[PDB]
């Protein structure tokens, strides 16, 4: 099993921590969702290849510009996370995270991940965003951002309902294996 | 880690650790407040266990088996003994605060009413200065440690077999030399997230909410000082 490194990046409340917990545990925690994710090594079999995928998070490092890059050494795939209920977090994808990731991790594939897709039909989400002259991030808006930033691909998931969670990590494993 | 502590923290939360009959006697807010405190101690136990792997298993293992040049092992495991003392003393205090909180006749039923004071002492004065200077040095030597490990693995045959040997157990899956180094660097950035979630469910006692607010500020000041004093090194 070849060893590959995955790192998730994104604004404070974009669901980057939930996404790792839900995948490593294989379920949305029924009793207590932990606050922090330490690390985890996933045994993934994608398209016939056996890979050992190390999982890392940058939660807590967002305000510390010298400390955060210490997470980047040897990354083989980057999950660029944004939240679908937060159009403002999508604005910081090409103006904040994309220049930094391309500086410390050049040529490393990036997958733009639209988190919290379940919130597209949540009534409270559409009401709160309307008192801002806004609405949930649309699938075509996500694709267009993934296009402009030269992301290897665009994917949507929901850590709450586990929908699309497996497909992101299987795809990230495929991306990491690429020449 | 010692079996006693491992069992006390083997559950996925405080609600699952204490006896269901004891849990059923508390307000839902207390269960949430204790769940996050249980995680602060659970992750502190794992942090100290990571440091023991680096000191006894890797660092000491190379000194007693390999013929490495003097100073290579220090470049590979910077400030590990200093970090180990800092956190083992924090873990000691956290664990005694839980043992004191246990009600008579049980070893698993507890409610930690005061925590803020312990966090204020750990993240202030000499203890805070000692972590600041320690983590500033650790993080500046972090890249150099990773490159040095990779050079030794890609050139030395004996070092290669030592690493394959010690990391073979199933328990060391996510705890190799490089994972241990990043695990320690990321650790300091966990505290504000944990203290903020504890603070959110600690409004019952006003002097506790203020203690946790002072502690939250103290940790953010520490992380800022460490971030300012970082100067990456290269071999
Ligand atoms: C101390 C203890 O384990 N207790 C004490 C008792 C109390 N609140 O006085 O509550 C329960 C319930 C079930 C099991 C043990 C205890």
């Amino acid at each position: 099993a070849i060893r590959k490194k995955l790192v998730i990046v994104g604004d404070g409340a974009c669901g980057k921590t939930c996404l790792l917990i839900v995948f490593s545990k294989d379920q949305f925690p029924e009793v207590y969702v932990p606050t922090v994710f330490e690390n985890y090594v996933a045994d993934i079999e994608v398209d016939g290849k056996q890979v050992e995928l190390a999982l890392w998070d940058t939660a807590g490092q967002e305000d510390y510009d010298r400390l955060r890059p210490l997470s980047y050494p040897d990354t083989d795939v980057i999950l660029m996370c944004f939240s679908i209920d937060s159009p403002d977090s999508l604005e910081n994808i090409p103006e904040k995270w994309t220049p930094e990731v391309k500086h410390f991790c050049p040529n490393v594939p990036i997958i733009l991940v639209g988190n919290k897709k379940d919130l597209r039909n949540d009534e409270h989400t559409r009401r709160e965003l309307a008192k801002m002259k806004q609405e949930p991030v649309k699938p075509e808006e996500g694709r267009d951002m993934a296009n402009r930033i030269g992301a290897f691909g665009y994917m949507e998931c929901s850590a709450k309902t586990k929908d699309g969670v497996r497909e992101v990590f299987e795809m990230a494993t495929r991306a990491a294996l690429q020449a | 880690s010692m079996e006693m502590d491992e069992k006390d923290f083997a559950a996925d939360s405080w609600s699952l650790a204490v006896d269901s009959s004891f849990l059923q006697q508390h307000k839902k807010e207390v269960m949430k407040q204790q769940d996050v405190i249980y995680e602060l101690i659970q992750t502190e136990l794992h942090h100290v266990r990571t440091l023991k792997i680096m000191t006894r298993l890797f660092r000491t293992g190379m000194l007693e088996e390999l013929h490495l040049e003097p100073g290579v092992v220090q470049g590979l495991f910077p400030c590990v003994d200093e970090l180990s003392d800092i956190h083992t003393r924090f873990l000691s205090q956290l664990l005694e605060r839980r043992r004191q909180a246990l009600c008579p006749g049980s070893t698993r039923n507890f409610v930690i009413h005061r925590l803020g004071d312990l966090l204020i002492s750990q993240f202030s004065g000499p203890s805070a200065e000692q972590m600041c200077k320690t983590y500033s040095e650790f993080c500046s030597r972090h890249s150099k440690a990773l490159k040095l490990y990779k050079e030794l693995y890609a050139r030395d045959k004996r070092f290669q077999q030592f690493i394959r040997k010690v990391t073979r157990p199933a328990v060391l899956k996510r705890h190799g030399v490089q994972e241990c180094i990043l695990l320690v660097t990321q650790r300091i950035t966990k505290y504000p997230l944990l203290i903020s979630r504890i603070l959110q469910h600690s409004h019952g006692i006003e002097e506790e909410r203020q203690d946790l607010t002072t502690a939250l500020g103290l940790v953010k000041e520490l992380l800022s000082n460490v971030d300012e004093g970082i100067y990456q090194l290269e071999k």
